[PDB]
């Protein structure tokens, strides 16, 4: 409820600011100002090519770490049990194979950019 | 003689590697830099008050023009044409033709200023020391054409500005 | 010189002062002179719902105690 | 008076933005040898009010180009997110009381990564494009290696609790506890908030104005806005977490005086950082992270698993 | 009028704004752009009174147009002006960006970028000291100050 | 000390004549420091000179607030200055 | 462009954000230089190689000079040959502070920038006090100097000199060992001894390529 009222509170300030940024000046458009800006000459191609991602592997690799971090996550919580040589032995089994797995990409080149 | 900019190997002993890796660790090059900039903010600036404070000048600095006067009040300039001649950019138009009295005097001695580059070509050429580059330079002007200046301006520019420019003359004449 | 520095950071200062102790005053304010009851559990949150059923005025804060049970 | 209290959290939140936009500026100039603004007012006081009614009443301009309405979104959702992330901050006491107040941080920064990209989609030119590209990349790394590090500092906590912090570090600090992962932390927050060395989703000497190339007027003041509103919550944030104050219930101003100092202090570091450091290149910054922080924080987060079993000093769960 | 009282402190309030927050774009062309670093520089901080450099056309307020504008580069400029929204206003710097300069009777070389844009002011020199250029952005700060949008429009 | 740079912002607050005269200079020149007055000329500006300043901010004039027939309480010029004066605060001389 | 210097039209192929070629459009501050020399007598084409490399002013004054005055089979006295060689480092300051600093502005850092333009802003007022004109000078002139020194030059050039040594050293305090300096900078661009030679460069880039070689 009142973290409903503050997101809508802050939606509405920008909004009302954004509002405000159109309305308020006055305009003046035509089509050379309103066109696409490439320091001061026309753009030889469209900006929805397709645009090389020389780190694709890296974002696979981030995708796996970040479920790796949200298993991680719950471990404040976790140390609290009784079971703590268990949940140590779980929570290093856990690290050490995201270890492993980062050692693996490094030392078989996935880290690095297509050239 | 020559000398390496950059040639030169780091010693291996284990106290040094140790440096090295707590430097690396410890962004101890990075510290300093900050500790460099931090210098730099306690220290004056070296800003001046403009426009209460206005950076210094020599007496052979050139800015705007004007034509000089004789201390009798009669002109200086005797329509040689040298400033004309030896002007880089062209930018002096001169005419002239006996004046009443039978003078060597012009008609005509517009200076464009929006042409002109300020090279001090045209005081050096003067024999009569008439047209001269003043100590002005915050002269300027919303449109094109006031920076088209004719005699009448160059004459009162120099009526303007003659004490300076005297003073200034006077100060560096014996270096010409 | 650096210390004209200060007064932006006087003044960016005294504006981060006000929204703690805005909420500090209005906390107190809400709930009688008191902080405000933090209920992060079940159990907290029920006796802050017996405190209100027991004030007699529809508010938790109001607290009652040996002259209200004789 | 919950939205006297919103007010209270948002008015004086921006007032503080820009007026650290000045000192960022009169920062800057002395570390420069400059004096910086002192003309508009009073040693330049009204500075960012005259920045502000310039901003606003300057006309705003779509491209011919540009994808509209995800072109007026971004600089909503930008300046809305960070104007939100303030609300879990106890200071001493958090206007919005959460359970769990760093996931949901993690989580609204995170949202407040697309507004950027979004921008950079919507404006339709190759600049913002290359900037958008960039965030992903930044975003990426250090997405990563905050997500560890606040999972092992907090981890010496025992919730996920703000207030539980400051119960935490009544006595001594974090900063004295785990300073390693502080440092990285403070270097993460950093890429976090785009700030220099890794201003590289707007990086002017490489791109003009980077994602923000086509943003002029009103929508480019709510992005500069959120920018350093973000500046200041991290800020406040890394504070919280490592710098503990001392708190008296019966007297809370002197925990937001304390919390204040701390804050200013480490943003007049990041402008301090701004003007000493040069910029990274983005893949050396996904390379910084990777292949140095990462095997770091895997290797101190294994350690702070292990040390308050091995001590017997795990911390209570509420 | 109390109307007319409201749109001269309204227009009093909008062109203090304007006067006070310049943003040059960060374009220089030639020799006269080195006297532009020399005005950004301590001696004579343009930071202080409110004038900073933007990259980026839209997000810039006055055009700077200092050295010589040729043939080729025309277009480049009028591109960055057009693209750059209003309230603008350009200021001139040296010989060659008011007139033709050195250069004046040359084949690829425009004398006067005022026939590619509109210009507000002229600063004049070969090149004009830093001092020179920052009284030229101060005298357009004192033209900006006399604007009466409001007022003009509150009477017609 | 710090005690000692208080008491010269004091004297600097009461050299320019009271605290009005002090906000006067501070809203209209952006600056509130003291020096020995050179002299005045004809228009009213007003001159003066601190050898203990580096280069460049020992010499400042402060403009008069009415010249020839404009109201320059707030805009003043660089070329506000006659040339006698300006030839002495540009430091083409020694000599005012 | 921040980066372009102003009238660069560096036409780039990008795969991403790896460079494919690069085609640099020059021109656009072209005036005709060389022509209007033609147009010209000596004396007046002189401040055209003032403007030429507005940055060492004297320096291409200097060669201009050089040249007629061997073409004239005349000689230039020592005191004017001395002054030139003085101007000549003064202006080879000038020059490698402008280069060094934009250099670091482009990677990143400023505050370099705005100290080494302050000691540019003091050589600046050297230049004017000799010759009327901070930069533009038109002061070496086929034959010798216009104009003598006056008579405080040489000991305000000594204290600038002699202050001077310190700029540098915090210049390279902030560059020198800093790792994200040498990270841009260290083994980019780099060019072979022969290559270098082959394509035409001089001066810095064949002193980094290593050849033993200085006019
Ligand atoms: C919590 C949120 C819950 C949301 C629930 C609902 C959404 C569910 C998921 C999405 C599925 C439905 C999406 C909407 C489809 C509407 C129909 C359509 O095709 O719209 C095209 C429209 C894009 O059209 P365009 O290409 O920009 O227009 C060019 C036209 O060709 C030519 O146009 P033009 O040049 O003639 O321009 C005229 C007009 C064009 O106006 C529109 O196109 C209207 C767009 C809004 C939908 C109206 C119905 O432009 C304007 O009026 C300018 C102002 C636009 C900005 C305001 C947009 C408000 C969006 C709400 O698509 C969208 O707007 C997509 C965004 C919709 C969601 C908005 C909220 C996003 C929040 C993101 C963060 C969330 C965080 C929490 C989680
Ligand atoms: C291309 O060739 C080249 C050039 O070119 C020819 C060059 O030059 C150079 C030379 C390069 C240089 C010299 C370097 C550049 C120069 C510098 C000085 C670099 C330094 C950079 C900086 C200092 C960064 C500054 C940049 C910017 C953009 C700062 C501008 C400020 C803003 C955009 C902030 C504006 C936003 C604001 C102020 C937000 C506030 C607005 C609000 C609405 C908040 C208020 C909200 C409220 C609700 C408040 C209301 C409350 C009320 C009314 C009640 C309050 C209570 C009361 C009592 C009042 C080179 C090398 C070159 O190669
Ligand atoms: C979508 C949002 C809804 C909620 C809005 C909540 C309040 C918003 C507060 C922020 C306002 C931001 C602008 C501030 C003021 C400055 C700009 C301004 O004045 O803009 C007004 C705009 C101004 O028009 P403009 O397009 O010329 O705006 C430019 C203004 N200057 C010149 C100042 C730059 O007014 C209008 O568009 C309407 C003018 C009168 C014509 C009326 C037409 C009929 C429709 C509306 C009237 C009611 C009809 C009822 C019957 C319907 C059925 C038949
Ligand atoms: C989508 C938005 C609407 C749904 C969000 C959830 C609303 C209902 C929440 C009910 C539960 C509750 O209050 O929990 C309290 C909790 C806090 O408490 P807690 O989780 O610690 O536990 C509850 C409290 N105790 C312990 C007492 C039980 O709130 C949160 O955790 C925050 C949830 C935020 C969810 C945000 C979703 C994305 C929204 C982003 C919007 C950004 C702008 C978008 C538009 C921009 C462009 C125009
Ligand atoms: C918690 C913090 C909240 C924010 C605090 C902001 C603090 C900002 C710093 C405020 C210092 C202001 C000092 C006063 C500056 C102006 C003083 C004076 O020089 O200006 C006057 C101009 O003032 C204006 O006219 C009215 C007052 C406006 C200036 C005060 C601004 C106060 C703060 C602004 C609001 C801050 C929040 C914005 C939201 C004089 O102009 P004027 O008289 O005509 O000229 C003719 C004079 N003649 C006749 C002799 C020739
Ligand atoms: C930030 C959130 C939005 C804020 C919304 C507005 C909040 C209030 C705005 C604050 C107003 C500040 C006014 C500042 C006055 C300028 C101070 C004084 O110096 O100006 C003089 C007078 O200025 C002009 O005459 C008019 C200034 C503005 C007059 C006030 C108009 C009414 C403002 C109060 C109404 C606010 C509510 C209505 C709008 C929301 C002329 O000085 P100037 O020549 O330049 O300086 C040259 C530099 N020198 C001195 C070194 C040479
Ligand atoms: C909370 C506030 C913190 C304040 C700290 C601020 C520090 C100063 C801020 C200025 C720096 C900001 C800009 C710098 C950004 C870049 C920083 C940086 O480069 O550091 C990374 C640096 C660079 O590596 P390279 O040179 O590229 O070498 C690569 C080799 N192939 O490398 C690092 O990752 C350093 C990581 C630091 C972590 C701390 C080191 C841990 C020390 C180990 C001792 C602790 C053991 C714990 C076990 C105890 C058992 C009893
Ligand atoms: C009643 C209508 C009140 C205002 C609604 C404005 C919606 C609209 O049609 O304008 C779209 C307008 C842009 O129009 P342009 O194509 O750029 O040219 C016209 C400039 N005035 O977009 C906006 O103003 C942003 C709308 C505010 C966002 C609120 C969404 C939540
Ligand atoms: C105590 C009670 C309250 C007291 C104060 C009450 C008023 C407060 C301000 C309310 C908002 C502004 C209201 C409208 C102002 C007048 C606008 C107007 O009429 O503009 C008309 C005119 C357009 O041009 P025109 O002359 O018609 O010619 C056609 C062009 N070829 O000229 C123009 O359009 C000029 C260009 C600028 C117009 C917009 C800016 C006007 C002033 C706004 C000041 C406040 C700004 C706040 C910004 C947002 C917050 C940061
Ligand atoms: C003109 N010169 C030499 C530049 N380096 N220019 C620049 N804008 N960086
Ligand atoms: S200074 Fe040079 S360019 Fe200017 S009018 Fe004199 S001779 Fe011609
Ligand atoms: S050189 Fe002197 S005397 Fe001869 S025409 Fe020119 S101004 Fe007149
Ligand atoms: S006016 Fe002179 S200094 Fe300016 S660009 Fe032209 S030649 Fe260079």
């Amino acid at each position: 409820m009142n973290i409903m009222l503050t997101l809508l509170t802050n939606v509405t300030l920008a909004s009302l600011l954004v509002l405000i940024a159109f309305w308020l000046p006055q305009l003046n458009a035509y089509s050379e100002k309103t066109s696409p800006y490439e320091c001061g000459f026309d753009p030889m191609g469209s900006a929805r090519l397709p645009f090389s991602m020389k780190f694709f592997l890296v974002a696979i690799t981030f995708l796996l770490f970040d479920l790796e971090i949200a298993l991680l996550l719950p471990l404040p919580w976790a140390s609290q049990t009784n079971n703590l040589k268990t949940m140590l032995t779980m929570a290093l089994f856990l690290l050490i194979l995201l270890a492993a797995s980062l050692a693996y990409e490094w030392t078989q080149k996935g880290l690095e950019w297509a050239e | 003689t020559y000398k390496f900019v950059n040639m030169r190997e780091p010693s291996m002993d284990m106290k040094s590697v140790t440096d090295r890796a707590a430097q690396t660790l410890l962004w101890t090059e990075l510290v300093r830099g900050l500790g460099m900039t931090l210098s730099y903010l306690f220290r004056e600036p070296a800003t001046i008050n403009y426009p209460f404070e206005k950076g210094p000048l020599s007496p052979r600095f050139r800015g705007e023009h004007a034509l000089r006067r004789y201390p009798s009040g009669e002109e200086r300039c005797i329509a040689c044409k040298l400033c004309e001649a030896v002007c880089p950019a062209q930018a002096i138009t001169i005419e002239a033709e006996p004046r009443a009295d039978g003078s060597r005097r012009t008609t005509r001695y517009d200076i464009d200023m929006t042409k002109c580059i300020y090279c001090g070509f045209c005081q050096e050429a003067c024999p009569v020391d008439a047209i001269v580059e003043g100590p002005n330079f915050e002269f300027s002007t919303e449109t094109h054409e006031e920076l088209l200046y004719n005699k009448e301006k160059l004459l009162n520019n120099g009526d303007k500005w003659e004490a300076e420019i005297a003073a200034n003359i006077q100060a560096d004449y014996l270096y010409r | 010189m650096w210390f004209e520095i200060l007064p932006g950071i006087a003044v960016m200062a005294a504006c981060l002062f006000i929204p703690g102790m805005a909420t500090a005053h209005i906390h107190k304010f809400t709930n009688g002179g008191k902080e405000k009851r933090v209920a992060h559990f079940s159990y907290q949150w029920n006796l802050m719902e017996r405190d209100r059923c027991i004030s007699g005025v529809n508010r938790y804060h109001v607290t009652k105690g040996l002259e209200n049970i004789d | 008076m919950f939205m006297i209290n919103i007010l209270s959290l948002i008015i004086p939140i921006l007032l503080a933005v820009a007026f650290l936009t000045l000192v960022e500026r009169k920062v800057l100039g002395y570390m420069q040898l400059r004096k910086g603004p002192n003309v508009v007012g009073p040693y330049g006081l009204l500075q960012p009010i005259a920045d502000a009614l310039k901003l606003f009443t300057k006309e705003p301009l779509r491209p011919a180009t540009s994808s509209i309405s995800m072109f007026i979104i971004a600089p909503i959702l930008a300046l809305s997110l960070a104007l939100t992330m303030w609300v879990p901050l106890p200071m001493p006491y958090p206007l919005i009381n959460m359970n769990l107040g760093v996931l949901f941080m993690l989580a609204m920064s995170s949202l407040a990564v697309y507004s950027i990209l979004w921008s950079g989609w919507a404006s339709n030119s190759k600049y913002a494009l290359i900037g958008a590209l960039r965030a992903v990349a930044q975003t990426i790394s250090y997405e990563v290696t905050l997500a560890i590090i606040l999972l092992s500092v907090l981890l010496m906590n025992g919730s996920y609790t703000l207030s539980t912090l400051i119960t935490t570090q009544e006595h001594i600090w974090m900063i004295f506890t785990s300073w390693p992962l502080a440092m990285m932390w403070f270097i993460s927050t950093l890429a976090e908030t785009n700030r220099a060395p890794f201003d590289l989703t707007e990086g002017e000497s490489e791109l003009v104005s980077g994602f923000n190339v086509e943003y002029a007027a009103g929508p480019f003041a709510m992005f500069f806005m959120a920018e350093y509103a973000n500046i200041i919550m991290m800020n406040a944030f890394t504070a919280i977490l490592f710098l503990g104050a001392s708190h008296d219930p019966h007297t809370p101003e002197l925990y937001t005086i304390n919390f204040v100092l701390k804050t200013l202090a480490l943003t007049i570091t990041f402008l301090w950082i701004r003007a000493s450091y040069p910029r990274f290149r983005y893949d050396q910054l996904m390379h910084l992270l990777w292949k140095s922080f990462l095997p770091l924080t895997l290797a101190l987060c294994m350690w702070h698993i292990s040390l308050p079993i091995m001590t017997a000093s795990i911390p209570p769960q509420s | 009028s109390r109307g007319e009282y409201v749109v001269a402190k309204l227009d009093d309030l909008v062109n203090w704004a304007r006067r006070s927050s310049l943003w040059p774009m960060t374009f220089g062309l030639a020799c006269c752009a080195v006297e532009m670093m020399h005005m950004a520089a301590p001696r004579y901080d343009m930071d202080r009174f409110g004038v900073v450099f933007r990259a980026s056309p839209r997000q810039s307020d006055v055009m700077i147009v200092a050295g010589t504008l040729t043939n080729k580069m025309a277009p480049a400029l009028r591109k960055v002006y057009d693209q750059m929204p209003e309230p603008r206003y350009v200021v001139s710097m040296g010989s060659c960006a008011n007139g033709g300069g050195y250069y004046h009777y040359s084949y690829s070389v425009v004398r006067g970028c005022d026939r590619i844009v509109p210009v507000d002011i002229y600063v004049p020199g070969c090149p004009p000291t830093a001092e020179a250029l920052l009284y030229g952005i101060l005298q357009l700060q004192r033209k900006i100050k006399r604007e009466k949008r409001l007022r003009i429009w509150y009477r017609r | 000390e710090l005690v000692q740079v208080l008491r010269r912002g004091l004297q600097q607050v009461s050299g320019h004549g009271g605290l009005r005269g002090y906000l006067r200079v501070l809203f209209r020149a952006n600056d509130v420091r003291v020096g020995t007055l050179v002299g005045e000329d004809k228009y009213g500006n007003k001159y003066y000179e601190d050898n203990k300043q580096f280069f460049g901010r020992h010499r400042w004039v402060i403009y008069t607030t009415e010249m020839n027939g404009r109201d320059t309480f707030w805009d003043v010029d660089g070329s506000m200055v006659p040339p006698e004066w300006h030839r002495w605060l540009h430091c083409m001389t020694d000599d005012p | 462009h921040p980066a372009a210097h102003g009238v660069l039209r560096l036409v780039m192929e990008l795969s991403g954000e790896m460079v494919r070629k690069c085609d640099p459009h020059i021109g656009l501050l072209h005036r005709g230089t060389e022509k209007l020399i033609e147009y010209k007598t000596y004396l007046q084409a002189l401040p055209y190689f003032d403007r030429l490399d507005y940055v060492s002013m004297m320096c291409n004054e200097q060669a201009y000079s050089l040249a007629v005055e061997k073409l004239l089979n005349i000689q230039p006295p020592p005191r004017a040959q001395w002054i030139r060689v003085l101007f000549g480092e003064i202006t080879r300051l000038l020059n490698h502070i402008m280069a060094v600093t934009t250099h670091a502005l482009d990677i990143g850092a400023m505050t370099p920038f705005f100290w080494m333009f302050e000691e540019r802003e003091k050589m600046f007022e050297f230049y004017e006090r000799v010759s009327g004109a901070r930069m533009h000078a038109a002061y070496i002139r086929p034959g010798g100097v216009h104009q003598d020194l006056p008579l405080g030059l040489l000991d305000d050039i000594y204290e600038f000199s002699k202050n001077f040594s310190f700029r540098i050293d915090e210049l390279e305090e902030m560059l020198t060992n800093n790792r994200i300096w040498r990270n841009r900078t260290v083994d980019i661009g780099v060019v072979t001894a022969e290559d270098a030679l082959n394509y035409g460069f001089s001066g810095v880039m064949l002193r980094g390529s290593g050849i033993q070689w200085d006019l």
